[PDB]
């Protein structure tokens, strides 16, 4: 049997048959220096 | 370092000839965090 099989997918099918675009976010554990990270800003200067 | 690579740096006007006796401090310039393994060092020579 060939071991890859086409989808196929329709408009018409039900949900449970409609393609759902999947996207996996793998994270690194800390083993090298970090190089990514989130965004952070606020505030200002406020003297005296 | 085990985290970083730090690259420290000075330019200089000539004094001289080569190598005058002077006191100048080396300014960093970049510290890139590739955490290799590193033994050998090996430079290049332009050729035209
Ligand atoms: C990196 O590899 C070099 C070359 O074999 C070795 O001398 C050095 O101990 C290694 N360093 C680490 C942290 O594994």
């Amino acid at each position: 049997y060939f071991p890859l099989q086409s989808y196929g997918f329709r408009p018409t099918y039900g949900v449970g048959h409609q393609p759902y675009r999947v996207v996996v976010l793998s994270f690194e554990l800390l083993h090298a220096p970090a190089t990514v990270c989130g965004p952070k800003k606020s505030t200002n200067l406020v003297k005296n | 370092i085990d985290g970083y690579f730090k690259i420290y740096s000075k330019h200089t006007p000539i004094i001289g000839r080569d190598f005058p006796q002077g006191f100048s401090a080396l300014e960093p310039l970049v510290d890139l965090p590739i955490g290799i393994n590193i033994t050998r060092f090996q430079t290049l020579l332009a050729l035209n």
